[PDB]
């Protein structure tokens, strides 16, 4: 797997590769990986399967509540508070490496990681999964403070298709969504719409 | 008889151990709050009972939170129980959601945790009503009042005990809404020596806390310079 | 392994209103013969018998605990089990202990107690139920039974054909295997009689 | 028989000679005490509740005042008699409703969560240790199927769906104001949803409300979701009204 | 095992081989690996037998308990968030692996569930030991849309994929399609497999076996 | 709560239990029970209450529970109570099989529910169980027996005995012409329609009003049986025979 | 906690008072009636039901428990939601275990069991109810009734509620054992128009049919059919 | 009436008659007093002997180096009660290797005996207590009630005859502040002294004096011990 995410001006982007493996054969080549918490907060995952899908339904549930009764929108941090609560507590039993973002009308756009071990961290933009490593190099030279939106979406876009294209865990499609205060767009690159980078012949 | 349990109902739909309970707070001497445009002051007339008794000794109004303040009515050492709830209540909203906890949200959970011992011949109604008031840029200045039946409403001004009715007459010929919060503890003092009934009971002593612009959203005591002052504008203007 | 330390075959097979269940008759502790009179097989009604294989101390447990649920069933039903329904409330009985299961693999053998047709089935040691038309096998000597069972047993045959041939079965499967024999004993289950048979075998 | 008692049969909810339960019809005349009516309408592409907001009290913060609630993003909620217990029956139902979507992936119907909130109370009527609440839960929302719903559950533990219905003072008044509505309509059903409930409520109170005397919410076929109409909205509801 | 699942245009289409083995020994040539879960949702089960017999049945069980209550046909989401919790909660240990197909009042669905409680919601799915056979015939072959009868060949297919390349499957075909004015659970579909007809008689006569005791009981 | 318990398990100021008694009250108005010790058996015949033109007999008695091979009882009370009883006897029974692989002699089946029966006497707040049992039973250490146990978890082993309504006079009448060690099923059998004659004085004895049940051993084995009711005409038919002769 | 002393105990003499006063409950209720056809069981109610305001499809009185057994009571309806909840759960814990539907007697001798237990347990009073119980297995129709003090009896015909002493009369005078399933229903209706009071509809009565093929309700359509008649 | 036997039941005055029955024990309890100074909290208690040849009760007890207590009341009451006051310390001296603040401790047993008022078949605690202690905010005199409440007190008396001592105590209290050791147990004394029948005297028979400040841990005296703060009451 191959999870990212950045913040912009009113936003965030998210990004995630499409590969489930067990072992090395591919159960799944189109996983959605990035999953709705609340209307303008989602979940990247990486890890396990079954631990980030449990963990997710379970913070969404109990998002979900919290927010009926306080009846406004909730916080981003919220949502990655109750991630970490759920992440640290139960960190011997989980493998989970998640990336929280979205948008809310008191700090706007935001993004938090809960790698494994469950720590939080505010982040400008954060990698995970497996194929973050091949990709730490990249960001961290392409990084440019203050890029738009759609400066945000080729940047992710091209970040996990060089990730993709060396971590035999990561493959398959990305998936893209925007969150903002006007609501959620999500997209797929497929086929000839990822970026491609010639492979370097004598 | 119908009126021994939490548990029964009378023949008319009434709860008669809520209404006793309620009976406890009537017979307190007064507390005050009120939402200004800058924050929530309260004002309680402690009564003393000896002059034995240190100055600020059984204070009835609390932190529950940084942000929180807490005035009570009632059966003192059920108020006090109650700012312990409302103390552990915030400290797990801010460890299970990091942040906070909202003032609307204290209330409901503390009015809920009151209302569960309305229902039940194994548990008494607490024999208390209290204010919450807190102040923050984002949600500005809130004041909520909860009583022994777990009703929890919000206030621009509220009273409770004794000379409820009393002080709630004085209270609306204010402009709140438009006052700052060192305006209003002066008329809080006032309003407070208005109420008093210096016939029947000899002493008390003025408390006062606030939470506002004015100490950054943090609930605290207002400091004894300004009590005096606010207590001594009290006094000449009882003339 | 655990199912091999007392040794053991059971076997059941169908006939055309008949049905046969057998057991070799050796009670060991690994090499060593205890006693040669053990029985495997047990009546569970009129027309219905439950065979069991495995480590000897659960194949008498599971016997027992089955019984006293079929004794409770019966007095509080109006009347006897249902083949099928045997094999459901055993298969129950094993997947209780899913977590730390009884070493016993049993076979069920009988006649519908109102409409006579003849009925078999096994079950695994958690109790996953299997039902044939043919014949079922469980013990330390399974590819043994599998391999007479296969090539002898055919559809419809009479109480006579079918005791020749799960006799036939299961003496010379279990002259394949160290840990079971020491005698063989066979049921026959018709609408109107059991018939209850121990066969010449060999004693090593 | 005929108003007969034995032993605890007044305190505790025991069956009384002629089987009734008289904690239980007790528990009815709480839902009066609070001193106001709650009507609710379903038509074909809406559902309505309407209810009578009183501050007496000047120095209540009003935006707190309010007997409707939202139980899930399509779930409305009306509530009728003692208020602590009602909130804290809200709770509960919002509580029912999170737990059904969270076990088995899709929203409560309100029928569903109607049933649970009455299967709840029906304990309190038979179990000796605490009271009933006093209060009765409206609950509106639509249901793919079947359309706008309107539902009520009391502290016996009756539940009922209705074409229309209400609660509290005016009860009765207001069920025979709607029969006699519903009987004039063609197959039985109510169009003008608001209206009808405004009007309802408005003839057997007597008053002709300000805008600031009642609450109204709603759901509709197009937009599920509940929603609380504002001041303006149902000012522009009256004023419709008054000119015909 | 080899167990799959199409989405056609409208409908389910699920399949199974009816293999069992025990070690490397065949049990059962004609296990029943596709089950009832409700009138409009079916499950075919992988893995340890007891462990999808039981838990298939329970889950058939409580969806019943739902149903019966709510008055409406079950959604397959709802089986599928039962099934997950269910496998999460027992960590693993739970051994079965399910292909999960229905049609519901929002439609046709299908997933795959694994062991340790993750699914994954896909047009065509496949598990079991000769779920890569079976795969393999997807990839090539699948298309969007298929009419009934094309969907039923493509399954077969790549259930006799499995049969025919992995050890642990065999013997029969069976399918089960699912639309929302039909289901056809269809046991066998195909029997690709027979066992071939004995050459020699070994029809042994009576006496032939010594007998050292005999008892008759008769009964009523 | 202390004002609403009505303190079901503790003495009055004469050393009675109260709710026993009243439960014993509840039993002398239930259908008349009585139970013959016979050589060659035993016996019970009670009147049946479900009596209604309408009622559509799909059991194979009203009152006569089997409780394991060798044993059966009769009820006279609550019926809902002693259905939770026979259930209880019917584990103890199994559970002692499953320990001892032998059959639970019938004195410690009867023993081992009256303790039960005691304990809701003693602790738990609770009432009684409104039942009397009688109990017949064959074991291998005292052959043919017949118990009766009453709320209270008093038990007593008879000869013949009778519970519920007119119990009283049906044991003054066994008194009279049962014969120690004389006795046969079939004298058994016509001494127990003689009673319920007697004692169903309210009116003519049927068939359909009574139900009857014998436990014997026939090769090695107990079998009980519930008469079938042309049996029991035919014992009825034959009292009035007898009573044709009485005078010449 | 919870009390733990009985509510029901014996009066001095012998009576459990308040299983009578539950029974008080049960005839006050609206009237339900069963008969078993040769062919079949039929059951029907009344629904106490005022007004046209009530959505008379929201709830219902008659309701499956398997697809084999039905079941309507007479009296108080939020205990009836409880026994039938229970009743669902009992049948599928048998059928768990047995892999065989429940036959109509073991399912009401579990429900009876329920019963019985609010009788004596510790803090509550019984059911103010007493259920209909219909079912088809072993090849044939049952009717049973099952009373607040959890006795249980099979009927060939019954009534419960308002006026079911009359009821009762009327079934002895109208039913006979070859009976077939469809002329049942019909005198199932005519029972409850002895004591209707009203004018019936088919959206006031509520009918339940168990025969060979399960059981079921009748839908408004059918019922306004056999009401045409009368 | 009705009202008077459960803790559980508010009358319709709104008052609860339990608790008030139980500050019965403690005004029916033999006199003890405690004052304070800038530096030193005194307390002074009236043992009372049940015949000539029993040795008089216990009426002090020691909670930890800087905190005493002074009983009236339920004499096992105050042992439960003053078995949790011992175990809070040792906490706090475990958890945080310092002295638990004397208003943290009188925090814990409002809360702790707040409890049993508001449940059914529980009572309230049947004593009351004078405690002396000595922490950063300088010495403190607090007192406790079976109603939960407590009070921070520059000097008090409870049980019988206690009204004459509080009278005494506030007549001479803007003197304490300023006093030596000597001269608050004096006081103390004479206050005490004011409890008694106009014939009968403190005694080294009757007379316990506890004592905690700036310079001295909790220290109990008894009998002979009590000989130097009697003389000189000149
Ligand atoms: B990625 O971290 O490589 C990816 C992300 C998940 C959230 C989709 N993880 C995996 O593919 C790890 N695989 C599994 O957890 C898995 C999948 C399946 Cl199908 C069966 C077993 C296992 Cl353990
Ligand atoms: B398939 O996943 O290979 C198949 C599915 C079942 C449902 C038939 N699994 C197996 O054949 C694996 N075997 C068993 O679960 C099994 C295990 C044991 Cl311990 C005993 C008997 C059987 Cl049949
Ligand atoms: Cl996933
Ligand atoms: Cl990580
Ligand atoms: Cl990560
Ligand atoms: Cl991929
Ligand atoms: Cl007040
Ligand atoms: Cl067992
Ligand atoms: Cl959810
Ligand atoms: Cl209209
Ligand atoms: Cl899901
Ligand atoms: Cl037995
Ligand atoms: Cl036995
Ligand atoms: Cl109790
Ligand atoms: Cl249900
Ligand atoms: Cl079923
Ligand atoms: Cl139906
Ligand atoms: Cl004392
Ligand atoms: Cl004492
Ligand atoms: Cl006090
Ligand atoms: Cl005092
Ligand atoms: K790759
Ligand atoms: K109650
Ligand atoms: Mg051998
Ligand atoms: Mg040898
Ligand atoms: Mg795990």
């Amino acid at each position: 797997t191959t999870i990212m995410a950045v913040q912009f001006d009113g936003g965030v982007v998210l990004g995630a590769d499409s590969r489930t493996t067990t072992g090395s054969y591919i159960a799944n080549r189109v996983t959605d990986k990035l999953t709705p918490i609340h209307d303008r907060i989602f979940c990247c995952r990486s890890g396990s399967a079954a631990d980030t899908q449990a963990v997710a339904d379970a913070v969404t549930y109990q998002l979900g509540f919290h927010s009926i009764e306080l009846n406004e929108p909730p916080l981003v941090h919220t949502a990655a508070s109750l991630f970490k609560e759920m992440c640290y507590r139960y960190r011997e039993d989980l493998m989970a490496g998640i990336i929280i973002a979205g948008w809310d009308p008191q700090e706007g756009g935001q993004v938090y990681s809960v790698p494994m071990g469950g720590m939080m961290v505010r982040q400008s933009f954060a990698i995970g999964g497996s194929g973050s490593s091949y990709i730490y190099g990249y960001v961290d030279a392409t990084y440019r403070e203050g890029m738009t939106k759609e400066e945000c979406l080729q940047f992710t876009a091209n970040a996990l298709a060089l990730a993709m294209e060396r971590d035999g865990s990561s493959g398959g499609v990305i998936r893209l969504a925007a969150i903002a205060e006007s609501g959620v767009e999500r997209q797929v690159l497929l086929g000839d719409q990822i970026p491609k980078f010639a492979v370097a012949t004598l | 008889g119908y009126d021994l349990s939490a548990s029964t109902f009378s023949p008319d739909g009434r709860v008669f151990q809520v209404e006793y309970a309620m009976k406890a707070v009537e017979n307190s001497s007064t507390a005050i709050g009120i939402r200004c445009k800058d924050g929530v002051v309260f004002g309680v007339e402690k009564l003393v009972l000896s002059k034995l008794y240190e100055e600020g000794s059984n204070k009835r109004l609390f932190n529950v939170d940084r942000h929180v303040g807490m005035a009570v009515a009632g059966l003192l050492a059920d108020a006090r129980s109650l700012a312990d709830i409302a103390r552990e209540e915030a400290s797990n909203f801010r460890s299970n959601f990091g942040y906070n906890i909202p003032l609307k949200h204290l209330a409901d959970r503390v009015a809920m945790y009151v209302h569960a011992y309305t229902l039940y011949s194994a548990v008494r109604p607490f024999g208390c009503s209290f204010m919450l008031g807190s102040y923050s840029v984002n949600d500005g200045a809130q004041l909520y009042m909860i009583d022994p039946s777990g009703v929890s409403y919000g206030y621009w001004g509220c009273a409770i005990g004794k000379a409820r009715q009393a002080a709630k007459t004085e209270i609306e010929k204010l402009q709140m809404k438009e006052m700052t919060c060192r305006d209003i503890v002066k008329e809080v003092a006032k309003i407070i020596y208005i109420v008093h009934d210096e016939v029947k009971d000899k002493a008390f002593e003025l408390e006062l806390s606030w939470v506002g612009e004015l100490t950054n959203g943090r609930h605290e005591i207002v400091p004894k310079d300004i009590r005096e002052e606010a207590e001594k504008y009290a006094k000449e203007s009882l003339k | 392994s655990i199912m091999s330390y007392n040794g053991g075959a059971v076997m059941a097979m169908k006939g055309k209103n008949c049905v046969a269940i057998a057991a070799d008759r050796r009670f060991g502790i690994q090499a060593q013969m205890v006693t040669t009179d053990f029985q495997k097989i047990f009546p569970m009604g009129d027309r219905l018998y439950i065979g069991l294989a495995g480590l000897a101390t659960d194949v008498q447990t599971v016997a027992q605990r089955l019984k006293f649920r079929l004794n409770l069933y019966e007095l509080k039903e109006g009347r006897q089990i249902k083949p099928y329904t045997l094999m459901s409330m055993v298969a129950n009985l094993l997947y209780e202990k899913r977590f730390g299961p009884y070493y016993t693999e049993p076979v069920i053998a009988g006649l519908d107690p109102k409409t006579f047709k003849p009925f078999i089935c096994s079950l695994d040691l958690i109790g996953c139920p299997m039902v044939t038309d043919d014949f079922v096998v469980s013990g330390t000597c399974a590819e043994q039974m599998y391999g007479m069972c296969e090539s002898l047993w055919e559809p419809n045959m009479d109480p006579d054909h079918l005791f020749e041939t799960i006799s036939q079965a299961m003496l010379n499967a279990v002259d394949r295997d160290a840990v079971s024999g020491m005698g063989v004993i066979v049921h026959i289950i018709e609408k109107d009689k059991i018939t209850t048979r121990t066969l010449k075998a060999r004693m090593d | 028989s005929r108003g007969s008692s034995a032993g605890f049969d007044r305190h505790i909810t025991i069956f009384s000679p002629e089987g009734r339960l008289y904690q239980v019809e007790y528990a009815f005349k709480a839902i009066n005490q609070g001193g106001l009516t709650s009507v609710a309408v379903r038509g074909k592409d809406c559902a309505v509740i309407v209810t009578q907001k009183k501050v007496p009290d000047k120095l209540l913060d009003s935006s707190t005042v309010t007997h409707l609630f939202k139980i899930t993003e399509n779930i409305g909620c009306v509530m009728t008699g003692m208020t602590a217990d009602s909130r804290s029956q809200v709770q509960r139902a919002r509580y029912e409703a999170a737990n059904w979507k969270y076990k088995y992936g899709y929203e409560i119907p309100v029928d569903m969560l109607c049933k649970r909130i009455a299967d709840i109370s029906q304990v309190y009527t038979q179990n000796a240790e605490m009271r009933p609440l006093g209060c009765c839960m409206i609950l509106i929302g639509i249901d793919e199927e079947q359309g706008p719903q309107v539902y009520k559950c009391d502290p016996a533990g009756y539940y009922c769906g209705f074409k229309a219905t209400a609660a509290g003072v005016k009860q009765t008044e207001s069920t025979s104001f709607l029969e006699k509505k519903v009987k004039k309509k063609f197959d039985w059903t109510f169009e003008q949803t608001v209206e009808t409930a405004i009007t309802c409520l408005s003839t057997v109170l007597s008053i002709d409300f300000k805008p600031s005397e009642i609450e109204v919410g709603v759901v509709t076929v197009e937009n599920p979701k509940f929603r609380i109409l504002t001041e303006a909205e149902i000012d522009a509801h009256l004023v419709a009204l008054a000119e015909r | 095992t080899t167990i799959a699942g199409v989405v056609y245009k409208d409908g389910i289409v699920l399949g199974a081989d009816t293999r069992a083995t025990e070690g490397m020994v065949v049990a059962d040539k004609n296990c029943s690996k596709i089950h009832f879960i409700s009138p409009n949702i079916y499950c075919c089960g992988a893995g340890t037998a007891a462990d999808t017999d039981m838990t298939t049945q329970l889950i058939s069980s409580n969806l019943e308990l739902h149903s019966l209550s709510t008055g409406r046909l079950p959604r397959v989401v709802t089986a599928n968030r039962m099934l997950k919790q269910m496998l999460f909660r027992y960590q693993g240990y739970i051994g079965a692996a399910l292909v999960l197909g229905g049609v519901d009042v929002t439609g046709p669905h299908l997933y795959s569930i694994y062991p340790h409680g993750s699914t994954d919601k896909l047009p065509y799915v496949t598990m079991g030991s000769g779920s890569l056979a079976a795969m393999a015939v997807f990839e090539d072959k699948f298309r969007p849309d298929m009419e009934e009868e094309e969907a039923k060949n493509l399954v077969s297919e790549a259930i006799a994929a499995g049969i025919f390349n992995d050890l642990g499957s065999g013997s029969n075909i069976d399918l089960c399609v699912i639309s929302k004015n039909k289901l056809d659970f269809l046991r066998p579909y195909t029997v690709p497999n027979k066992k071939g007809t004995r050459l020699g008689r070994y029809r042994c006569e009576k006496g032939t076996t010594a007998v050292l005791t005999e008892k008759i009981t008769p009964l009523e | 709560s202390r004002r609403y318990d009505s303190r079901t398990t503790i003495f009055s100021p004469e050393g009675r239990l109260y709710q026993v008694e009243y439960a014993m009250e509840a039993i002398g108005h239930a259908g008349t029970c009585l139970g013959i010790l016979a050589n060659d058996g035993v016996l019970l015949a009670a009147e049946r209450r479900n009596i209604h033109k309408l009622l559509d007999e799909v059991f194979f008695s009203e009152k006569i529970y089997k409780l394991n091979e060798d044993m059966a009882c009769s009820v006279a009370g609550i019926t809902s109570d002693a259905n939770v009883l026979t259930n209880e006897l019917r584990l103890i029974a199994q559970r002692y099989l499953l320990q001892y692989q032998e059959p639970i002699p019938c004195e410690q089946l009867v023993t081992a529910l009256c303790d039960i029966k005691q304990a809701y006497t003693q602790f738990g707040g609770k009432r009684p169980f409104g039942v009397s049992l009688l109990y017949i039973g064959w074991d291998k250490h005292y052959g043919f027996q017949l118990y009766q146990s009453d709320p209270s978890g008093n038990y007593g082993g008879w000869k013949a005995t009778c519970i519920g309504n007119n119990s009283a006079a049906a044991v003054s009448m066994l008194k009279q012409d049962y014969k120690e060690g004389e006795m046969t099923l079939k004298s058994a059998l016509a001494l127990a329609i003689k009673v319920l004659n007697k004692t169903m004085d309210v009116s003519k004895l049927s068939a359909e009003k009574v139900e009857i049940a014998t436990l014997t051993r026939e090769n090695g084995k107990t079998v009980i049986r519930v008469l079938k009711q042309k049996e029991v005409e035919q014992l009825i038919k034959k009292h009035e025979e007898e009573e044709a002769k009485a005078e010449r | 906690r919870g009390y733990s002393f009985s509510l029901t105990t014996f009066s001095p003499s012998g009576k459990l008072v308040q299983i009578e006063y539950a029974l008080a409950a049960v005839a006050g209720g609206a009237p339900s009636v069963g008969i078993k056809a040769a062919n079949g069981v039929v059951l029907a109610t009344e629904k106490k039901q005022k007004s046209i305001l009530y959505d008379e499809r929201s709830v219902h009185k008659v309701e499956p428990i398997t697809k084999h057994i039905g079941l309507v009571y007479s009296g108080m309806g939020p205990d009836y939601r409880v026994l039938v909840h229970r009743a669902r759960k009992l049948a599928q814990q048998y059928y768990l275990v047995y892999q065989e539907p429940i036959p109509t007697a073991q399912l009401v001798q579990r429900v009876a069991s329920v019963m019985q237990e609010y009788t004596q347990s510790g803090g509550v009073r019984p059911f103010g109810v007493s259920l209909l119980i219909c079912g088809w297995n072993e090849g044939r129709p049952y009717l049973f009734q099952s009373d607040p003090s959890g006795a249980y009896f099979a009927w060939k015909a019954t009534a419960m509620g308002k006026n079911y002493v009359n009821g009762k009369t009327f079934l002895e005078k109208r039913y006979n054992e070859d009976l077939e399933l469809e002329d049942a229903i019909h005198t199932a209706i005519l029972t409850l128009k002895e004591s209707f009071e009203g004018q019936m509809t088919e959206d006031n009565i509520e009918v339940g049919i168990c025969n060979e093929a399960g059981f079921r309700r009748l839908t408004p359509t059918e019922v306004k059919d056999y009401l045409a008649a009368i | 009436n009705q009202y008077d036997n459960d803790v559980t039941v508010w009358s319709p005055q709104g008052r609860i008659h339990q608790i008030e029955y139980a500050m019965e024990a403690v005004k029916q309890g033999s006199a003890t007093v405690g004052l304070k100074s800038k530096t030193h909290a005194v307390l002074v208690a009236l043992k009372r002997a049940q015949s000539e040849l029993a040795a008089h009760q216990k009426k002090i007890l020691h909670v930890d180096n800087h905190i005493g207590i002074s009983i009236a009341g339920l004499t096992a009451d105050a042992r439960l009660l003053c078995n949790f006051m011992r175990q809070e310390c040792l906490d706090s001296r475990f958890v945080f290797d310092r002295p638990l603040p004397v208003s943290r401790l009188v925090s814990l047993i409002g809360s702790k005996t707040q409890i049993p008022t508001q449940r059914y078949g529980r009572r309230p605690y049947g004593v009351g207590l004078l405690i002396a202690g000595y922490d950063d905010m300088g010495p403190h005199i607090f007192q406790t009630c079976p109603s939960a409440n407590y009070f921070d007190c520059r000097a008090m008396s409870i049980g019988a005859r206690s009204q004459s001592a509080r009278t005494y105590l506030e007549r001479h209290m803007s003197e304490f502040m300023e006093c030596n050791l000597n001269e608050l147990v004096k006081h103390g004394l004479r206050a005490l002294r004011e409890t008694l029948p106009a014939e009968q005297d403190l005694t080294t028979k009757n007379v316990s004096i506890g004592i905690v400040g700036k310079d001295l841990e909790f220290t109990i005296y008894d009998d002979d011990d009590v000989s130097p703060f009697l003389e000189g009451l000149e």
